[PDB]
Order: structure tokens, then sequence, then C-alpha cells
């Protein structure tokens, strides 16, 4: 009912992978074992992350969170997640991403983030567009600012204001 | 004489009476379907880091004694279901600072489980599932503030008489991705209830992604009170499925349909999907859904809708998908599906119709999958489906289609032109050829 051995009953598990995709599910399951390696949370309604979703789960080495509703992002979610290399978000409701979200993720080497509505007239853009100035190569197609189709990789700090922030 | 294959020690039903020796790195282990009598500090002496520990379904009686799990360090899920008459000394939990889910299903528990400090020590807790116990009255103590991690309670199968805002004072400033309060049957919450003043709203200051309510009666004028005592409460999904109580039915009941004020104290809720089914609805009224100005999905199954009145669906104006499977419906009309502009997936199978009237679907222009199966149509008017421009995908067959000629003529011809979209393929009665084959003279 909640659980299939030590897999959520919602998901599939295989040695060190939990699969969720495609389940209809608003959020995210817990019991997530801690050696989980491999986490697919794609094809979902998930439409926020609470804080620390992610926090004990030392031994990620692939995040797919592509095709979900995500609007924003909770400050620290990623911190702890030192082996991450595959952070998947494309195709969700992101209008920017937390100042440091990424900081922690020395081993980040493939990223997702097109086909989100980045707000780039508000002054939140500027952490992405500067991190995405310093790490060019790790981006898998373009994440692209919302009603104009410059890439956020472009945004210089002239371009935004404050003020502009609904 | 249990099974260790790799991490994992099975040892269901084996007639064990204390916790056996075996290897120390071992991080699943299942005790259920035994006889042991009592567990202590010494019964995982030597089975230490451990995630995963099942002890399901002892003889009556089971005793969980002070620092039973001390040093279980590594032990993040914790299975207790079934122990009829279980006995929790209050240190029973010490050192579990990192556990994440505790089952207590079926234990005789009651409502000082959550009152006393019994669960003081699991301060990582995220899920709690206590089905199925004598909880009569949920009043968690305050040590559940700074649970910072709760998100998940499970009461199911809970005689609860009530819930009310003092009642919930420290599940206050949380947000539960899922609380389930499934049939518990809230026996004191009538129409003529004077506790509903004091009672306030339960949920103050606390938003729920799935609000899980199912099996609960849910008359009509309790579900009124119950909405308008939670006013502004954050739901994302509502599960009031197998609401016996709420709809008036077909044929005489004493119960009344819902209408536009039922669920009123949901309009600031930003609800996205609603699950109504297998209750007794028997008319949808005006406006009854027209505060569910976010809704997405909503499904009304296994119901007894006969009727469908003007502006039933007023307000809708993002829903994308409406299920109406298994009900009574006698005839479609243009007026019905009025007020749904950008729906997408509409479900009709297992319904009583006999006739769609000509402009039926006029009102869907982005409407992508559409199920009528099993009905009892037998011809449909020329045109009706020319306009759907956006669909992919229609349910015909179980129909008994009258393919006389010309009357098939237009059905079979577009059924042919669009083959690749029908699932199931439509049949003639009779002969039983695709519909989608006649070419009429
Ligand atoms: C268990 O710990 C509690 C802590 O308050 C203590 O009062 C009790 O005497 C201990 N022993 C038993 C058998 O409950
Ligand atoms: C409609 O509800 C029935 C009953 O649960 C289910 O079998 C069916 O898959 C549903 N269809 C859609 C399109 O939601």
């Amino acid at each position: 009912l909640y659980f299939q051995g030590a897999c959520p009953s919602q998901c599939s598990c295989s040695g060190t992978t939990v699969d969720c995709s495609g389940k209809s599910l608003a959020s995210v399951p817990g019991g997530i074992p801690t050696t989980t390696q491999v986490l697919y949370l794609y094809d979902n309604q998930i439409t926020k992350l609470e804080p620390g979703v992610f926090d004990r789960l030392v031994n990620l080495q692939q995040l797919w969170l592509e095709i979900n509703q995500l609007t924003s992002l909770p400050a620290g979610v990623f911190d702890n997640l030192t082996q991450l290399s595959i952070l998947n978000m494309h195709t969700n409701q992101l209008k920017s991403i937390p100042r440091g979200a990424f900081d922690n993720l020395k081993s980040l080497t493939h990223i997702w983030l097109l086909n989100n509505p980045w707000d780039c007239a508000c002054s939140d853009i500027l952490y992405l567009s500067g991190w995405l100035g310093q790490h060019a190569g790790k981006e898998q197609g373009q994440a692209v600012c919302s009603g104009t189709n410059t890439p956020v990789r472009a945004v210089t700090e002239a371009s935004t204001s404050p003020s502009k922030c609904p | 004489e249990c099974s260790v294959i790799g991490y994992n020690a099975i040892c269901i039903n084996r007639g064990l009476h204390q916790v056996p020796e075996l290897p120390a790195h071992v991080n699943y282990v299942d005790l259920s379907l035994n006889s042991i009598a009592e567990l202590n500090e010494t019964s995982f002496s030597r089975l230490q880091d451990l995630q995963f520990l099942k002890v399901e379904q002892q003889t009556p009686g089971l005793v969980i004694r002070n620092n039973t799990f001390r040093g279980l360090s590594s032990l993040i899920i914790l299975k207790l279901d079934y122990n009829q008459f279980l006995q929790l000394e209050t240190g029973a939990f010490n050192g579990l600072a990192n556990l994440e889910v505790l089952t207590l299903t079926q234990c005789n528990l009651d409502g000082a489980v959550l009152s006393g400090n019994f669960f003081k020590p699991l301060t990582s807790l995220e899920m709690l599932v206590l089905r199925d116990n004598n909880i009569k009255k949920i009043q968690p103590a305050s040590f559940f503030l700074n649970m910072r991690r709760f998100h998940v309670l499970d009461l199911t199968f809970n005689k609860v008489k009530s819930i009310c805002e003092e009642d919930l004072l420290n599940f206050q400033g949380k947000h539960f991705t899922l609380l389930r309060l499934s049939s518990i049957t809230l026996q004191d919450m009538n129409e003529y209830w004077l506790g509903w003043e004091k009672c306030g709203n339960p949920f103050k200051n606390t938003s729920i992604t799935t609000l899980d309510l199912s099996g609960n009666g849910f008359k009509e004028s309790m579900a009124k009170r119950f909405f308008d005592a939670i006013a502004g409460t954050k739901i994302q999904s509502l599960i009031l499925s197998n609401s016996y109580n709420m709809g008036s039915s077909f044929g005489h009941t004493n119960f009344k349909d819902p209408d536009n004020f039922t669920f009123k104290g949901l309009e600031a809720s930003g609800v996205k999907t609603c699950d109504l089914s297998k209750s007794k609805i028997f008319a949808l009224l005006k406006s009854v859904f027209s505060h569910f100005t976010d809704l997405e999905q909503l499904t009304l199954a296994q119901n007894e809708i006969n009727k469908i009145d003007d502006n039933a669906f007023w307000g809708l104006t993002h829903l994308l998908k409406l299920n109406l499977s298994q009900n009574f419906l006698g005839s479609i009309d243009s007026r019905m599906f009025e007020n749904l502009d950008k729906l997408e997936v509409l479900d009709l199978s297992y319904n009583h119709i006999r006739a769609l009237g000509d402009q039926s679907f006029l009102g869907l222009p982005n409407l992508k999958e559409l199920a009528l199966d099993t009905n009892q149509l037998k011809s449909v008017p020329d045109g009706i489906f020319d306009r759907l421009t956006s669909l992919q995908k229609i349910w015909l067959h179980t129909n008994p289609w009258d393919c006389s000629c010309p009357r098939i003529d237009y059905l079979s011809r577009w059924l042919n032109k669009n083959s690749q979209k029908e699932q199931g393929s439509a049949k003639c009665s009779g002969s039983g050829k695709p519909v989608r084959s006649i070419i009429c003279p």
C-alpha cells in the first residue's frame, strides 16, 4: 500500500534506481532509500518541492524532474547533492533559480533548462544568467527568455530591474 | 531458518520467539508473522546500521521496551502493523532521530499515542501511518511543531468523532503532502451539532497537497459546513470519493444534490484536481462547481447522474479532463457542455445515451479525447464530429449502431477517413462489420 519491500508503492525500484515517473504524482514520494543513485520523477504533476526533500539523498547521481509544473525552487534544495552530475528540469514552470542554488553541485556535467518561462525582465534571473555564462558547456538545449526568445545566457544587469518582479 | 539474500533477511513465519543471530551487515530485515512476545535493547544488538525493519502481525500483545532501537542510526522505515494490543513503553522509540517512516496500523492504539510522548524522539519523521486503530480524537502534542519534515499522516479507519481547530493546534504552520482522513465517519459533525462554532477551522494556517476525505458519508449539508469551516485552506487535490450520502440519487432519498453553495469555502483553495466518484449524485445543478476556478481534472464517474442542468460547469475555464463514466445520462445536447472551452478529455462511456444533439460538442474546440463507448447509440447526426479538429482518440464500440444507408453514410465515411483515431472499432449490430468499412451507394 505504501511500500512494496523498501520501494515506495507508487514507484518501481531496481538496484539503486527508483523510478517514480509517469505515475500522475503530485508530490515526491516518501521513503526513498538512502542508497538511491538514480531517481526518476519525470512526467508527473509535481507543483512544488518541500525544503530539504533531497537532503538525505547524498548518493544521487542523476535527478530527472522534467515534465512537471514546478513554479519555483526552495533555497538549498540541491546543496547536499555533491555527487550530482545530471539535473534535468526542462518543461516546467520555472521563472528563475534561487541565488546560489547550484553552488554545491561540483560534480554537475549536464543540466537541462529549456522550455521554461524564464522571466528575464525581473532581476531575479541574474543568478542563472551569470551561472550560464560561467558554465556554458553543461546546458543541453538553450534556456530562453520568455516572450523575446533571447537566451538566458545573454542577460545583462542593464536589461533587468527589481520593479518588474511580480 | 531465515532466507538471507544479499542485504535482505526474510524471516516471515519461521516460528521465531526472539530476534535470531544473523549477519551484522544486512540493511533490510522482515520479521513479520512470528511469535515474538517482547523486543528489548538486546533484540537488535548485532543488526546495527539497518535501514528497513518489519515486525508485523506477531502473536497478540507484542511489547516494545525502552531503548529497543537505540543505535539503529541508519533506520529510515519501521513497520509494526497488525500487532493486536501493542504495548509501547514511553522510550520505545528512543534513538530514532533519523527515522522518516513509521507505520502502526491496526495496533488497537488510541488518541494518547499522539498526545503522549511516544513520538517525541522522532524529530526527522516524515510519514506516520496510524490506519485502523481506536483514535477517537486527533490531538498532536506540541513537539510535532519541531518535526520539521512531517508531511504525511494517514488516519483512515479510525473512529474519529470530529476534527476541530484546537485538536489540530500542533499541526498549524505545516504543509502536508498527504493528509488521509478516509472512512472516519465524523459522526458528531451533522447539521444539528452544537459544536460547529467552537470547532473553528481544523486546518487553520495549514496547506495540503492531497486531502483524502473519502468514505465519510458527506451529506450535502455536511460538506457545506465543513468547507465553510476550512475556508481558505490551500488544497491541490481533493478526494471525496465514496461519499455515499452526498448525491440525492435515482429515486426517493432523503439527501440533497450539491448546489452552488456546497463547495463555496474552497473558492480560494486553488484546487487543481477533484475526485467525486462513486457517490450518489443525481443532478448537476447550476454553478455547483463554480468555486473550482483552478480545477484541471474533475471526475464524476460511477455516480447516479441522470440530469445535467444548464451552466453546471460554469467557471471551469481551465478544466482539461472531465470523467462522467458509469452514470445514467439519457441524451446529450449542445447546452450541457457549455463553459468548457479548454476541455481536452471527455469520458462519457458506460452511460445510457441514446441521442446526440446536433451541436453536442460545439464548444470544445480543443478536445483531444472523447469516449462514448458502451451506450445505446444507434445513429449520429451528420457532421457531429466535423469541428473537433484537434481530436486524437474516440471510442464508439459496443453500441447497437444502425448501419442502414444513407443514414450511416456520414459516420461510415467519417470513421474511414479518420481511421487512425478510432479506439476499439465501432461495429454494426447484426453483421458485425466495422462501421469504417461501409460505403453507402
Ligand atoms: C522507560 O523510560 C521512561 C522515561 O520517562 C521511564 O519513566 C520508565 O520507567 C522506563 N521504563 C519502563 C519500563 O517504562
Ligand atoms: C474514468 O473513470 C473510470 C473509473 O475509474 C476509469 O476506469 C477511466 O480510466 C477514467 N477515464 C479517464 C479518461 O479519466
